């Protein structure tokens, strides 16, 4: 996840990540947190 | 750098990995593929090399 910038980003430091097309269409949460001024390093499952 | 005996190799990641991973300072990973070694050469000592 880039750093944050509240020019391009928003007010808020607020953020998700959401997966989509494995089982359903709907968008589920996969993870949440904030935006940071470094770079977030975030590593998931993704299962198939 | 790869030390196997009598023989010597090195892999470079300009022509050993294809993607180049991102410049943060955080973390930089660099994933070759697969590097073949010349194990024959190794001393087996013991009958371990």
């Amino acid at each position: 996840i880039p750093p944050y910038n509240l020019s391009t980003h928003g007010d808020e430091r607020w953020f998700k990540l959401y997966i989509k097309h494995v089982v359903d269409n709907n968008s589920h949460i996969i993870y949440s947190g904030q935006l940071t001024d470094t770079n977030i390093n975030i590593t998931l499952f993704i299962p198939l | 750098i790869v030390k196997a005996g009598g023989k010597e190799q090195t892999f470079t990641a300009d022509k050993d990995v294809s993607i180049q991973p991102s410049p943060s300072f955080d973390e930089m990973n660099y994933q070759f593929n697969a590097l073949e070694i010349d194990g024959s050469g190794l001393n087996f000592i013991n009958n371990s090399a």
